[PDB]
């Protein structure tokens, strides 16, 4: 039914601009507005504003009125946020949400979001490494084998063992920053009769450096 | 504004129990409070408005209660799933001003970790790097403190550590710590030691390696 589905994540150099489009279904967007909210990585949840979709009037939140600008190809039922002249404590992620009133006092139905990432760091793409055991069999019977996708920028990027078809038992672990770069691992626990008798593959597509790597994890003992 | 206060931050209740989260106002509200729920890696979702009205279909045991600048949420039967950050919102005078939220986390019963050391990756050392991998699966509670020793010696520079926030699904942790060097440190030394110490022992969880055939 209601759908707002916002674009994908961007990486932007300090002055830049961007626009972050908010698509709606399921509603019709003349008789509810659409709230801003940015969920800055620490701080939580904060208002950005309101448009009016159907005159087309904007209200700022006082912390936003500047460099904030929304319109919306009505046409198409978008909405968008531009922010201009980028800061770097702008990244964050925004959300557009559905007004359920006049000024938007309810956000009833949240878009997925939209992360911004202000940075004058180059995009990197990774180093994806098979790292399979030297045995000591990781609980009875089960092997543990794992995955060091090192060294990109930006991120997100997308780790699945086996196509998605090995779900459980996978843990990714966050990716973290060391001053320009990101490390990010997954572990896998398969039983022995599994591996090395099935192809475990982890499969890595960092989209922003259009990397897309398959690194089967060889038995190496 | 109006400015909307929550604390407790963080809160833990078991599967089956109740908590109930305190919100504040800076003046009197007067009702208007709304009370989103965000699961880790997802988008708020309106639980409640005006203090008290589920929205369509979230279910009666998040309970909304409030009165002047004092609100609360409640939720019994306390599920895995549960586990998310609440927030709770004025909606009675622009801006709209939403509360810190809260964590909450479920209080599961402990678990050791299941300790797991990698040698660096062959290709890897090819790129003149040595990157020795150690996972700490399953573990609960969220304590776990880990230290490298590097033949003996009690390694601390060159380490990144990383969690897993709470599983949905048994509530347990899990956490990495990658130890990377150079390789020629790497071939300057022989024993490389995940030590792991956890609520669920007195002895050190100890996962040691130097490559040998199994």
């Amino acid at each position: 039914q209601i759908q707002l589905v916002q674009s994908g994540p961007e990486l932007k150099k300090p002055g830049e601009t961007v626009k972050i489009s908010c698509k709606a279904s399921g509603y019709t967007f003349t008789n509810y507005g659409m709230n801003w909210v940015k969920q800055a990585p620490g701080k939580g949840l904060k208002w950005m504003g309101w448009i009016n979709t159907n005159t087309g009037e904007p209200t700022y939140g006082e912390e936003f009125k500047g460099r904030f600008a929304f319109s919306l190809e009505t046409s198409a039922s978008t909405a968008n946020l531009q922010i201009n002249n980028l800061k770097n404590e702008d990244t964050a992620t925004f959300f557009c949400a559905r007004g359920e009133d006049n000024f938007g006092s309810l956000s009833d139905y949240w878009g997925q979001g939209t992360t911004v990432t202000v940075s004058s760091a180059k995009t990197t793409a990774p180093s994806v490494y098979p790292l399979a055991p030297v045995c000591g069999d990781t609980t009875g019977s089960s092997v543990t084998l794992g995955c060091l996708v090192k060294g990109y920028f930006p991120e997100p990027v997308t780790l699945t063992w086996n196509s998605g078809s090995l779900s459980s038992g996978v843990h990714t672990f966050p990716a973290v920053l060391q001053s320009d770069l990101y490390t990010l691992s997954s572990s896998v626990t398969v039983t022995s009769s599994t591996w090395p008798s099935q192809s475990i593959t982890c499969n890595v597509a960092h989209p922003a450096s259009s990397t897309k790597v398959d690194k089967k994890i060889e038995p190496r003992g | 504004d109006i400015v909307m206060t929550q604390s407790p931050k963080f809160m833990s209740t078991s599967v089956g129990d109740r908590v109930t989260i305190t919100c504040k106002a800076s003046q009197d509200v007067s009702t208007a409070v709304v009370w989103y729920q965000q699961k880790p890696g997802q988008s708020p979702k309106l639980l409640i408005y005006w203090a008290s009205t589920r929205h369509i279909g979230v279910p009666d045991r998040f309970a909304g209660s409030g009165s002047g600048t004092d609100y609360t949420l409640t939720i019994s039967s306390v599920q895995a799933e549960d586990l998310a950050l609440y927030y709770c919102q004025q909606h009675y005078s622009p801006p709209w001003t939403f509360g810190g939220g809260t964590k909450l986390e479920i209080k599961r019963a402990d678990a050791a970790p299941t300790v797991s050391i990698f040698p660096p990756s062959s290709e890897q050392l090819t790129s003149g790097g040595a990157s020795v991998v150690c996972f700490l699966n399953n573990f609960y509670p969220k304590d776990i403190n880990v230290k490298w020793k590097i033949d003996g010696s009690e390694r601390q520079n060159g380490v990144l550590n990383s969690w897993t926030d709470q599983d949905s699904k048994d509530s347990t942790y899990s956490m990495s710590s990658t130890l990377t060097l150079t390789k020629d440190e790497y071939e300057r030394h022989n024993s490389y030691t995940c030590e792991a110490t956890h609520k669920t022992s007195t002895s050190p969880i100890v996962k040691s390696f130097n490559r040998n055939e199994c």
